[PDB]
């Protein structure tokens, strides 16, 4: 929504906004059966790797702050350990645990 | 579909499996010759998705290249000059390894055109690249119109002008702000932008 | 595919496949959607019952 | 080198310049052969014009934004709504554009009306057999000129309630910046403490 | 604009401006008054908004 | 013109008007704007002042149109209405009928308040306002509509 006027927080001129249907791009984070499937597939080949290994083993340990200070070096972005160290948890929860 | 299980399967790299198939293949290709024709693609999805084709014409050629540096050649370090380009050693040769593969069997099969490459194994020594490569005097290609432009005379060469996929990231051509001083080209946009440009009325 | 649907009543695979990973899946595949298969030697011998000169599966 | 009160010139010339040099004599003589190529063009065409029809659209930035100007072409939004498909736009010479979408109701009226006006003036010559030609006019553009909308009043009324736009604009601008830290204050103090109290 | 505040002068709203130089047209003033100017060259805002006013737009001649 | 330079005017004269014992050699001062804080420090101390160091922040990426905001004077902005246009308005007006001025759509920002304006009544329409412009245009008659 537009305030009316040049200066502002929600700014500027007023219209007749709605709507562009959501382009077909735009999607690309649903999984889709295929994908997960697939990987579903290949989460039971060929094991995990070795740092990953060595994730859940440290995860068992003193297992989080450290857990993402590690997978933060072997991965790049603190924002894509979140994701791993996240994912590990998964995979130590559903399998290991219950 | 056995595609996507490749697709997904091959990234996961230092999985078990993998990781013992990289070891063994990558004995395979120490021992064999440094530019040799490969006789199927092994990843044959990687292939596909880059224009590989099961058919008469097309060819994979594997291919190593050395790991690391460029060393400036210059006899002794004796660089000559302004101590900035004093540097020798820590230099790095801009064309990637990928392109260098794709360059030495283009001119070794110089009848064959590249059409691109993709990356199999490493080690210490050696990157190790599957080539693909396209025979446009071959009729199969040469008819077909989905292969058919390869034949054209401006590709001829492709990988030595860097219109191979590598050549294109290495001359730094993405649309955007992040790829100003590259776009077009970069000797180029220099050669526009480092022009005195007179009109008849000035 | 025809695994992928549940429509294989019996799945038979060349355990000689140079890219070893082209097949490596199948029998989790197989496993994964109840499918009964039996790595079966030659990629030749499934070529000679298909006429081809591999076959991989079958 | 310097001299006397004289203002600092930034002059870039201390490369090889005089090798880079490109005066346009051509110019000139250029004109021609654009002139000699689009009549060229005209012929070969024929019957078309030499320009596709173009869309109205409105330029970005504030610099800019209060004029309207000729887009690349015509989004699969107007174009379905004026009835047709973009596979087919391009066949009568309609600049279809994928990559652009409709975020106002008072632009798309704009190109739906210029796209009715269009498939209007224009006549379409039967595949098939007998094509009976009515001349070609050399542009769409010549056409279907971008007259620049109506936000119109000569004489109006005039309503002094006291708003003061100074003090609008610079309230708006303090809202904007004190949101951030306000919304922080509400977490602290009247939220998070408050809500334990 | 400045010739018309040299008429509202004391004692002088009747003279007739000599400029020598250009006038210019100004659109700050509005009621510019009736009156005599002679000026080198006018601008055809400044000829035109001079015999608006009923005055007259003279030459050095 | 050559004939009328002054070098045809020299000739004959040994020096090209540069003098005997001073030669006229090639950069005897250095280059462009060199010794700015050694040997022309005297000629950058009068002459330029402010011509060293680095004084406020930085922008990285200041594209000139967020600085946009050409300026609008009162005086001025009756010019804004048409010519023709004008003689009619500027006599009588008499509220509720006022010729709208949109400035931004005649490119400018903020009405900023310099002149004088009538005792005609307006109804301006403008991106931004000097504290002044809508006061002079508020007692005027008309308003500031901002956009």
């Amino acid at each position: 929504v537009k305030s009316g006027i040049a200066v502002g927080l929600n700014k500027g001129k007023k219209v007749n906004q709605l709507t562009p249907a959501p382009k077909i791009s735009y999607r690309k984070g649903a999984a889709s059966q295929r994908t997960t499937f697939v990987r579903s597939i290949v989460k039971e080949v060929a094991s995990l790797a070795p740092y990953e290994r060595r994730l859940i083993e440290l995860i068992r340990n003193a297992g989080e702050k450290r857990a993402r200070k590690v997978a933060k070096k072997r991965l790049g972005t603190f924002g894509r350990a979140k994701a791993k160290v996240e994912e590990m948890n998964e995979i130590i929860t559903a399998s290991r645990r219950h | 579909g056995a595609y996507k299980y490749l697709e997904e399967l091959q990234r996961k790299k230092q999985s078990d499996v993998l990781r013992f198939l990289q070891r063994v293949r990558v004995w395979e290709y120490r021992q064999k010759n440094v530019i040799h024709r490969a006789s199927r693609p092994t990843r044959p999805d990687k292939a596909r998705r880059l224009g590989y084709k099961a058919k008469q014409g097309f060819v994979i050629y594997r291919v190593r290249v050395r790991r690391g540096n460029r060393k400036r050649p210059v006899s002794k370090g004796a660089t000559y000059g302004k101590p900035t380009n004093q540097g020798v050693n820590q230099l790095k040769y801009q064309r990637s390894l990928r392109a260098t593969a794709e360059e030495r069997v283009g001119r070794r099969a110089a009848n064959l055109r590249v059409l691109n490459s993709y990356w199999i194994n490493q080690d210490s020594t050696y990157k190790y690249f599957e080539v693909i490569l396209v025979d446009p005097s071959h009729k199969a290609i040469r008819r077909d119109a989905k292969y058919n432009w390869i034949c054209n005379p401006v590709h001829k060469h492709r990988e030595a002008r860097g219109l191979t996929a590598t050549g294109k990231k290495s001359r730094g051509i993405n649309k955007g702000h992040k790829f100003h001083n590259t776009q077009a080209g970069r000797r180029k946009t220099w050669k526009r932008q480092n022009t005195l440009s007179l009109w008849r009325y000035r | 595919s025809l695994i992928e649907n549940k429509k294989a009543k019996l799945v038979l695979i060349a355990n000689d496949v140079d890219p070893i990973e082209l097949v490596i899946f199948l029998p989790a595949l197989c496993k994964k959607m109840g499918v009964p298969y039996a790595i079966v030697k030659g990629k030749a011998r499934l070529g000679t019952l298909v006429n081809q000169k591999t076959s991989a599966v079958a | 080198a310097i001299s006397k009160n004289l203002p600092i010139l930034k002059n870039h010339f201390r490369k090889h310049w005089q090798e880079r040099v490109k005066v346009h004599f051509d110019q000139a003589g250029k004109k021609v052969s654009r002139r000699h190529a689009r009549a060229s063009k005209a012929a070969k065409i024929a019957p078309r014009p030499l320009d596709l029809l173009r869309p109205v659209v409105r330029a970005p930035t504030v610099k800019y934004n209060r004029k309207v100007r000729a887009g690349r072409g015509f989004t699969l939004a107007e174009i379905k709504a004026a009835g047709l498909t973009p596979a087919y736009a391009r066949t009568i010479g309609i600049a279809v554009d994928h990559r652009r979408q409709n975020r106002n109701q008072e632009i798309l009226d704009l190109n739906i009306q210029r796209l009715k006006e269009y498939q209007s003036k224009i006549i379409v010559f039967p595949r098939k057999g007998k094509a009976p030609e009515a001349e070609q006019t050399l542009s769409a553009a010549a056409s279907f000129p971008i007259v620049q909308p109506v936000t119109d009043s000569e004489t109006r009324a005039v309503e002094d309630n006291g708003e003061s736009a100074y003090r609008t604009l610079r309230l708006a601008r303090s809202d904007k910046r004190y949101k951030g830290i306000r919304e922080k204050r509400a977490k602290d103090k009247a939220e998070a403490e408050a809500e334990k109290k | 604009s400045r010739i018309s505040r040299a008429l509202k002068q004391e004692g002088a709203a009747q003279k007739t401006i000599v400029v020598v130089g250009t006038v210019t047209d100004d659109n700050r003033i509005f009621e510019f008054p009736k009156t005599t100017v002679a000026a080198l060259r006018f601008t055809a805002g400044a000829k035109a908004k001079i015999l608006k006013a009923g005055g007259e737009a003279i030459t050095l001649d | 013109p050559t004939r009328l330079t002054k070098t045809r005017k020299h000739r004959g004269h040994v020096s090209a008007g540069k003098g005997r014992v001073g030669k006229h050699r090639k950069h005897p001062g250095g280059r462009g704007m060199a010794g700015g804080l050694h040997h022309h420090r005297t000629n950058l101390d009068k002459y330029h002042p402010g011509y060293f160091g680095k004084v406020g922040m930085r922008y990285f990426h200041k594209q000139q149109a967020h600085f946009w905001k050409p300026v609008l004077n009162l005086d001025k902005l009756w010019t804004l209405v048409p010519e023709e246009k004008r003689e009619e308005y500027l006599k009588s007006a008499s509220k509720s009928a006022a010729p709208v001025i949109d400035t931004l759509a005649a490119g400018y920002g903020k009405v900023l308040g310099k002149g004088r304006i009538p005792d005609v009544p307006v109804i301006v329409k403008a991106r931004f306002v000097s504290k002044l412009a809508e006061e002079k245009i508020k007692a005027a008659g008309g308003v500031v509509e901002l956009i």
